[PDB]
């Protein structure tokens, strides 16, 4: 069954159905049902969103690490979720004709270029969300949509499919994208964060990934103590990232220090970007949905 | 190793 972590702010004004009007119900394809609301109450009031009604599926809530909030262009927010009669409502940021970026990754053969307009996107989503204070852990590409224009939306929440003598855990993640800090449960700090994004750039690249062993137990054996066979076809500015981007120790990791996601902007790979640009969403993507 | 590649 589904699982889904919010990570709240200091001060959320939990929710509940009585607060929100009823505008439209949908089909969003990939997204199933969704519903068009309108906030009756609170600072947001007469906002719009979609609501998602799930009947099976469990909340986790999280405090952030850590102003009214700002829209980013690059992720989709999870503003309120509440439970009722068997029932989760999750009230998110309204996307319409959103797809997935899982479905892209299987049509498509990303090239070195490609991987540049969406790995420069997510890096801009990801350093917000670093911001706010959420630290994702297991950064995965089930987190990544896209929208009506082709563009990166990283949800700003978690989800994850967790099934009764199996033990419950408050923690549980892919481990495929998981930092060794992470999978030895001794650290979980932004730079954790920065090694997935190494993954999901050699996943994009490769179509495999890095580490993967015949169950979760040699998976975690691998990402602790395999010595990797870098790719030759790749150039060299893509290799450079992803050396620098898996280090073991979190201190020597791209994006670690002082100037965070900027020591990746400035990386020889993403010569090519205009930041500026890019935020204001005047790059075409490679692929239009 | 703290580097995995190479
Ligand atoms: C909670 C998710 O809701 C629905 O999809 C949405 C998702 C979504 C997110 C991550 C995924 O890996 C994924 O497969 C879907 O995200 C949304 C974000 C929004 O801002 C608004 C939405 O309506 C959805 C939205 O409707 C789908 O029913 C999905 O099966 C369910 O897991």
């Amino acid at each position: 069954e589904i699982a889904i972590t919010h990570h709240v702010k200091e001060g959320h004004e939990k929710a509940d159905p009585s607060q929100f009007e009823l505008l439209k119900v949908l089909g969003q394809g990939s997204f199933g049902k969704v519903f068009l609301v309108k906030k009756i109450s609170g600072s947001d009031a007469r906002q719009l969103y979609a609501m998602k009604v799930l009947k099976k599926a469990t909340l986790k809530v999280r405090d952030r690490v850590r102003l009214v909030e700002v829209n980013h262009p690059f992720i989709v927010k999870l503003h309120y979720a509440f439970q009722t009669e068997g029932k989760l409502y999750l009230i998110l940021d309204f996307l319409r004709g959103g797809d997935l970026f899982t479905r892209l990754s299987k049509e498509v053969m990303f090239t070195e270029e490609d991987v540049k307009f969406y790995l420069a996107e997510l890096a801009l989503a990801l350093d917000h969300l670093h911001s706010l204070g959420i630290i994702y852990r297991d950064l995965k590409p089930e987190n990544i949509l896209l929208d009506e224009e082709g563009h990166i939306k990283l949800t700003d929440f978690g989800l994850s499919k967790e099934s009764h003598e199996k033990k419950a855990y408050s923690f549980c993640g892919t481990v495929e994208y998981m930092a060794p800090e992470v999978v030895n449960r001794r650290g979980h700090t932004q730079s954790a964060d920065w090694w997935s994004f190494g993954v999901l750039m050699f996943e994009m690249l490769t179509g495999t990934l890095p580490f993967q062993g015949k169950d979760r137990k040699e998976t975690m054996t691998m990402i602790l103590k395999a010595k990797l066979g870098m790719p030759q076809f790749l150039s060299p500015e893509a290799q450079s990232l992803l050396r620098m981007l898996f280090k073991r120790n979190p201190a020597n990791r791209l994006g670690a220090g002082p100037d965070g996601v900027e020591e990746i902007k400035r990386h020889s790979f993403f010569s090519t970007i205009d930041w500026n640009k890019l935020y204001r969403r005047e790059i075409h993507p490679p692929f239009k949905p | 190793d703290d580097d995995v590649f190479t």
